[PDB]
């Protein structure tokens, strides 16, 4: 079914965050790993979609990142998919949408 | 800098994005109209991330100019802010620029982000003494140097080719610190670093992490993908509240039985036998003991807080630790050798369950856990106590599906067929085993997969 061998926490992120960019949110991780190379990628608004870069994905460890300031009165929720893939560039799981809601902060 | 004469917009910022732009921040109609010297100096900030921007040129005229975001454009040369004196604040995360040279005399600047650009040489940066925010990572710097005189910087982070530390020495200023995927052994210098409050530093060849031991004011620590065994040290941070340690070589947790404000703690990839240092780190909502050499996981059951807990690639066979766990809504534990879900009944919130690669012969408990929208049951595997060989041999069937109904086998050995509840072989001759699959697609409130295994039945001579 679509979980396939996904491993993914909930990903919540308070506004207004201060500081330093980038900042982890979590580690996408596919158990496909074990038999095989596994690549990265996110696909989405907020991501390579307008507004594009604000969530980022490291392609060989998936951790998945936050670039700047979020404001939850002008964008409250983002929806991505993580991919997953071989060295071949073929799919080694079905997209996950993964959800991102902006909390308070 | 200052135009000559009052010019069109579109011949002072070349750049059809940034001409566009500047038209609505000078309050014109259109980039053809003419703007003055005067119209340009009462622009103090510039918002223009996003603009598809390939040239600043023009933005020199902008003398008064405090603060700007450039972040995620095409931006190569940086040459037009060499005169801005008056730049606090800039943003210019995710460009293509490798020269830096021409933020030498920006000593005013506060604030600069860099983050995944084309930067090797950071020697421009050494008299920017005033900086308090400085991001540098996803860039190809080794040296350095150049930093040892930013004594005013809180927030640092850079890569990813860097293996000389000893710069950061004097930087005693720094509150959080993310030198994640460099080549860092030797952490000694961090020891200098007693203002330290949160430390990234993921994807290093770390093995010693004593000179931690005085940086107490640490609430955050990662320390994922290094050479870590002996842990000792962690146990002077009373403070932390978030700690990575996945993806190492340890072995013993008691350093971390006293760390009670531990609230997210990840701990997989590593050599854990034993949990019982985890017993009383009560304020958990988060854990992770994925890919372990786990069996007794008894000491969880304390965790009443949990809401995300991996045990996945273990060898826990009892599952029932986590039965008073409430909070859960996410429990992955594929990969082990759990048979036995009753406890599992429990979980009423649990929203992703992974459970792949068991000895799950019956569903029945899972029936009520209809919150569930991720589900994985593939892949299960078990061997029954041995029966005697006999020219017939039965055996009941045991697979049950969610709703109580018996699965009926996909395959089975030796020429073997099912009347239910009965599988039967009639065996020629004396065989070690007889065995059946089975696969069952299922869903369960709205987590869908394929409840699938083999049964192995040993037959004594
Ligand atoms: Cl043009
Ligand atoms: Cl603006
Ligand atoms: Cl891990
Ligand atoms: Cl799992
Ligand atoms: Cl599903």
């Amino acid at each position: 079914g679509p979980l396939g061998s996904w491993v993914i926490p909930p990903i919540s992120c308070p506004e207004n965050e201060k500081g330093e960019f980038p900042k982890n949110l979590v580690q996408i991780k596919s158990n496909r790993d074990k038999e095989t190379k596994v690549f990265y990628s996110i696909t989405g608004q907020g991501a390579d979609k307008p507004p594009v870069g604000v969530f980022i994905i490291e392609r060989e460890t998936g951790w998945l990142k936050v670039t700047q300031p979020l404001d939850r009165e002008a964008i409250a929720k983002y929806i991505l998919y993580s991919h997953a893939v071989s060295s071949n560039g073929n799919a080694v799981e079905d997209p996950m949408e993964i959800v991102i809601t902006v909390t308070d902060a | 800098a200052t135009i000559t004469q009052d010019t069109p917009i579109n011949q002072i910022f070349t750049d059809t994005a940034l001409a566009e732009k500047m038209k609505t921040v000078l309050g014109k109609t259109n980039v053809t109209d003419t703007v003055s010297q005067t119209d340009l100096d009462q622009v103090t900030t510039l918002q223009a991330d996003r603009l598809g921007i390939k040239s600043i040129d023009g933005v020199e005229y902008l003398n008064n100019l405090t603060q700007i975001n450039f972040s995620n454009n095409q931006l190569t040369d940086i040459t037009p802010l060499k005169n801005l004196t008056k730049l606090v604040d800039i943003l210019m995360n995710n460009n293509q620029i490798a020269d830096i040279t021409p933020l030498a005399n920006l000593t005013n600047l506060t604030g600069l982000t860099l983050f995944n650009n084309q930067i090797t040489d950071i020697d421009p940066l050494k008299n920017l003494t005033n900086l308090n925010r400085l991001e540098l990572s996803s860039n190809t710097i080794s040296d350095i140097s150049a930093l040892s005189g930013l004594t005013s910087l809180q927030q640092l982070n850079f890569g990813n080719q860097v293996t000389d530390l000893k710069p950061l020495a004097n930087l005693t200023t720094l509150e959080r610190l993310d030198i994640s995927s460099n080549k860092v052994s030797d952490i000694s210098v961090l020891a200098k670093l007693t203002n330290l409050e949160s430390l990234i530093a993921t994807n290093n060849q770390i093995s010693d992490i004593t000179p931690l031991g005085i940086l107490t004011n640490l609430d955050e620590l990662s320390l994922n993908g290094n050479q870590l065994k002996d842990i000792g040290t962690l146990a002077s941070l009373t403070n932390l509240t978030d700690l990575d340690l996945a993806n190492n070589q340890i072995s013993n947790l008691a350093p971390l039985s006293g760390l009670t404000k531990l609230t997210e703690l990840k701990l997989g990839a590593n050599q854990i036998s034993n949990i019982s240092p985890l017993a009383g780190l009560t304020a958990l909502t988060n854990l992770e003991l994925n890919e372990n050499q786990l069996e007794d996981i008894s000491p969880i059951s304390n965790l009443k807080n949990l809401t995300y807990l991996t045990l996945y690639f273990n060898n826990i066979s009892d599952i029932s630790p986590v039965s008073s766990l409430t909070k859960l809504q996410r429990l992955f534990f594929s990969n082990n050798k759990v048979s036995d879900v009753s406890s599992l009944a429990n979980l009423t919130n649990i929203n992703w369950l992974s459970a792949g690669h068991n000895q799950i012969s019956d569903l029945t408990p899972l029936a009520n856990l209809t919150r569930i929208t991720q589900l994985g049951l593939n892949d299960q595997a078990w061997t029954n106590a041995p029966v005697n060989y006999k020219a017939n041999v039965s055996i009941p069937n045991t697979v049950k599906n969610v709703t109580g109904a018996l699965i009926a086998p996909a395959t089975i050995s030796d020429g073997g067929s099912y009347t239910e509840p009965d599988i039967t072989w009639n065996l020629p001759s004396y065989t070690n085993e007889v065995s059946y699959t089975f696969s069952q697609p299922v869903t369960i409130g709205k987590g869908t997969t394929t409840f699938s295994g083999t049964v192995t039945q040993p037959l004594k001579a």
